[PDB]
């Protein structure tokens, strides 16, 4: 089947065998939890549609990829603008990861959505991760062997340590889904807003972090020996506050 | 006023006591609580989450995602026995898994564990694996036959990429010590009932994953300090 | 499963800080006072336990265990003043700073032979929970990881007596106990040594990454 | 008489405590209270009073 | 708004007076006793808070924190006598004055190793409230500002022991706490340094008037 | 708070006393009890059991 | 028959262990800490009483009686730390081992002039009772007699103070009391001297077997 949401519509979503992060469905901020007493209203279905990032290439040597939300969507039409022209904001998402392969391809991905995924820096000593590298945008972050710049600002490349000192394989404690090519070829996660406060500065704080690690290497005898992984994200109950003048 | 008699123990500071104490900020009204998704109330919640077992914990794959999978062959000359692991929650490789880690934080455990397997092969790759459990007391099987003579499962991969089997609780005492035993521990052995069968133009090998979690009856008692984490560093601020 | 409740796992008391104070003769004020920013991340064992969750909320119980040691010349009777400075309030920077007599702060006086001091603190943050992890940045886009809402205040201590001071050492073990605990979003357990406070950094110089996973020669033999 | 167990914290003087204490002048009956206009009960009362902002805070 | 109640704002305890007493060998009586006229206007911080209102009424809680310091020669055990002399009653003027044994006064004996002394005082004035300000004069038309009905009595202290006296220093911090507080007629907050007790005087010699108002270069830029 | 008067004997440790004491392992839930045959509840039970008398207690 | 109840016979408190600790100057850590594996079989009188049954179950009450002795140079004020390490938990092996500040263990601090420390322990075994006797073997088929489920933990003690240490001796009598006692399968009373712990061995080298039976010259004369 196909999930048409807004002016966007993604085919191949099918049935609803997706995971709902922590069992809580994305909801609008209730007045009881609200920060400034209550706001008259915040109903806007304008930012609620599907933004499909460029498909990443999964090769026989791919070690992993990760994106951070809301960061990844900072440049996605309405949502992007909204979060740029507002001081505070909160949002849930419906991440949809799917890859095209055949019955002659084999491989497995772990698609996990990690809350407050605080990355660890690459080097030893008194170093820390720099702003630019945890905010790669929709491009995401690919695990590479090549040497990079402001090295002491760079985050770790140890994917098997979840990029934060924990063991991959325990990463299943977070809302996730496995993508076993011979069984399924897509996964879906519906996550609500998660933070210790009602809303926040989307610019400085990334609530969720989408991680994708190939637990079982991709193998195939096809001419081109790589397949694409397509990611579609859709904001859920997005709300904003402290709007500022735009086009100024 | 009121005649009182002081009891042995008064004025002592027992680190495990439970008494009231004056509030240092009696007037301060703490920030209200809001609804944060995912509240945990019992560690058992964490123990019932399947986590990958570093089944292939050899020096070759030690610090890579390859330590979590076993490679199945399609060639007729691969040894019948694939892999083997002890069933005690605290023994390697289980130790470093979710349930293993939480278990290492206690001294007594009890209950059944649930092993799940996932075939990371191709959609046209088929095979029959023999998953067998060996109760504590006897040494792990050495031949496919011995293995199937005990409790086991002939899992036919084609058409079902997953399967789970429950290891029961077999013990003299109700709870057993959290520390790994050899003669008091069970075994999970995996055998080739048939090798990997595949059509033409297909990867000759496929990976196998292994998960583990506790059941409803799983439980821990008498907390101690985990030994899976030894801190001998600065922790400089 | 009662002993597997958060209250049982995190609610146990542990020594979160060791505070040593030594009598110095040169200047009366000197740096005789001791100031410590409350932080439960200083002890690895305690840290790993809490870092098992993303967000936690709880009240606190501080217990103080003073250990006086007199090298010589008696000086047996001395009065100690332990003070708690709330988040945001100015901390003392001299043994006679005004902070020590301020009423917005909480102080407890202890003279040897007295029961160990003890008091409680309510949930201090301006947020609804303490952040065990923070995928965010500072307002200056720096010092990413640490959260400002997480501030819990400071524990201060000064010797109150005057001249009876004969160069004596004071050890004060600070025991903290999380009460009425609540936690959210469990995370995998820390697998490597900690290297920094408020950072998940794990890489150590000239040393190989070492996990808890023990390797075996062959996988067919358990 | 009655078995008691002393709790950690006894005898301490917590500057923010709240306990009763013997009256030093138990017999003295304090002057009656009269109606003085303008009783304040909460500081919020003071905060809701408009006051001039030194908007032109320059050296001049 | 519970923490913004008068009880919360003024009802906190603070050190209203530091009282030092030193053993003097020349004469037994000497001036070993110490007398202090209770006054909550001595500490600027505490003063400014109360001076936020015109009239206040409340009961009091006095807590005493004795700090003994022995230079040498032991003398460890000494008995202290703190005495409260009501408004209008004669104050002692010798360490052995009769006042010390009078029954109309209140005394509390403290020997080291004992819980800190503490007692309560009811609203003392002959008027219905204490004057924080007074646009009036004396009966002699002098000493304008101060109010006689505001008298709260005196806190006295003497070393009771006799010859075990080996020149030891005694520090006694006096903590006061306003209970069941009531206030009338709010006034603007004090904007300048205090210079006199019982006077709103603010002009200081050879120094410019300095407010809390910070100046900026231009008003178009915040 | 509540006026109390300490009685002679307080703080003493009488080896035959009977007072409560804080549990050092308050969270630990002890192993359940099972039915073991032969529970003894009173020593009189042992005294009512005939036993042989060493009637011929000579050196031989 | 109330005094003939198990509670009366086994429920009495007795000194199960004497623990001596001496201040040693060479190294701060040294072996200043003392560790003792709880065992009620060390005292013959107490042992024979319990060995009157095959299986017993009960809770415990530990009371500590510290005896400090100062050879010279004062050092009057010292703080003691007694710690209970549960069965299976790692025991300390240095005066500054981490075990001393761990929260899974139970510790009680005692400074002279304080009431004797005291705390309770629940039934510790993983079995439903403690074995007074065991006709079984180890997993290695060795050390027959002793039972592993019978482990009760360890009592540890360390001097907490630092340099005020002037070579002073510390004696700590440990009193234990079985509460809520239950026993199963009565056995004949021990008739010979004990020679080993956890073994019914009775043969002593170069000494004849001696019973409580007193011999008489002729059986016709009582």
């Amino acid at each position: 089947i196909q999930i048409t949401r807004g002016d966007s519509t993604i085919t191949s979503q099918d049935v609803a065998n997706a995971i709902v992060a922590y069992g809580v469905w994305p909801h609008y901020l209730s007045s009881k939890d609200a920060s400034a007493i209550d706001k008259p209203s915040q109903p806007d279905t304008s930012s609620n549609r599907f933004y499909t990032l460029r498909s990443v290439t999964w090769s026989s040597s791919s070690k992993g990829w990760w994106w951070k939300l809301p960061d990844a969507l900072k440049d996605m039409g309405i949502f992007g603008e909204n979060m740029f022209y507002h001081y505070l904001g909160r949002s849930g998402y419906t991440i949809h990861v799917q890859c095209n392969a055949s019955k002659f391809h084999q491989g497995t991905l772990i698609v996990a959505l990690i809350p407050e995924h605080q990355i660890a820096s690459a080097l030893h000593g008194n170093v820390n991760v720099g702003y630019n590298y945890t905010h790669p945008g929709e491009t995401g972050r690919e695990v590479k062997a090549e040497t990079r710049l402001n090295p002491d600002l760079q985050p770790t490349e140890e994917y098997w340590l979840n990029f934060d000192g924990t063991l991959l394989g325990n990463i299943t404690i977070f809302p996730h889904q496995f993508i076993n090519l011979r069984s399924n070829n897509s996964a879906t996660i519906i996550a609500p807003y998660v933070n210790a406060v009602p809303m926040d500065s989307m610019r400085s704080h990334n609530n969720w972090s989408l991680v994708i690690i190939p637990i079982c290497p991709l193998e195939t005898s096809s001419a081109i020996n790589t397949i694409p992984i397509t990611i579609s994200i859709s904001p859920m109950c997005a709300e904003f506050s402290g709007a500022r003048a735009k086009r100024q | 006023g009121l005649p009182v008699f002081i009891t042995p123990g008064s004025g002592q500071f027992l680190t495990t006591d439970d008494f009231q104490s004056p509030c240092a900020l009696p007037w301060y009204h703490p920030t209200k609580e809001i609804s944060i998704p995912g509240e945990v109330k019992n560690l058992v919640e964490i123990c019932q989450v399947d986590s990958l077992v570093p089944i292939n914990n050899t020096d070759t794959y030690i610090n890579s995602e390859n330590m979590y999978s076993v490679v199945l062959q399609s060639s007729i000359n691969a040894p019948d026995k694939i892999f083997s692991i002890r069933t005690d929650v605290a023994s390697q490789p289980l130790a470093t898994t979710l349930i293993g880690e939480i278990s290492s934080y206690f001294t007594h455990w009890t209950g059944s564990l649930r092993f799940s397997f996932m075939f990371c092969g191709t959609a046209n790759t088929t095979v029959k694996l023999l998953l067998a459990y060996t109760p504590p007391g006897i040494a792990e099987p050495t031949t496919r036959k011995d293995a199937m003579l005990g409790t086991h499962v002939i899992w036919d991969v084609g058409l079902q990429s997953t399967i789970s089997m429950v290891v029961p609780w077999i013990s003299a005492s109700h709870y057993r010590n959290t520390s790994p035993g050899r003669s008091t521990s069970g075994y999970i052995t995996c055998w080739y009932q048939t090798r990997l069968v595949i059509p033409p133009q297909t990867p000759p090998t496929a990976r196998l994953l292994c998960f583990v979690s506790g059941c409803k009856d799983f439980c821990l008692r008498m907390a101690r300090d985990t030994n899976l984490h030894l801190q001998s560093g600065a922790i400089a601020q | 499963r009662d002993e597997m409740s958060l209250e049982s796992f995190l609610g146990r008391s542990g020594c979160i800080h060791e505070s040593k104070l030594e009598v110095t003769l040169a200047n009366y004020n000197k740096e005789n006072f001791t100031v410590w920013a409350i932080n439960l991340q200083e002890m690895a064992q305690i840290r790993r336990k809490f870092e098992l969750f993303t967000y936690t909320r709880f009240d606190s119980e501080i217990t103080l265990v003073p250990c006086i040691s007199a090298l010589s010349q008696d000086i047996g009777h001395i009065t100690m003043q332990y003070m708690y400075v709330p988040p945001g309030a100015p901390v003392p920077n001299s043994r006679d700073d005004y902070a020590w007599q301020s009423g917005t702060n909480a102080s407890v006086f202890w003279q040897h032979g007295q029961a160990y001091p003890r008091f409680s603190l309510p949930f201090l943050s301006v947020a609804s929970a303490y952040y065990m992890f923070y995928d965010g940045y500072d307002e200056q886009d720096q010092n990413y990881g640490t959260a400002n809402t997480n501030n819990m205040g400071s524990l201060c201590s000064r010797i109150v007596t005057e001249k009876h001071i004969h160069k004596v050492h004071i050890m004060t073990r600070i025991y903290h106990k999380a009460k009425h605990v609540k936690a959210w979003c469990p995370r995998p357990p820390r697998a490597l040594e900690y290297t920094r406070a408020h950072r998940t950094n794990f890489k150590i110089e000239d040393r190989s990454i070492q996990t808890a996973i023990v390797t075996r020669p062959i996988i067919t033999t358990a």
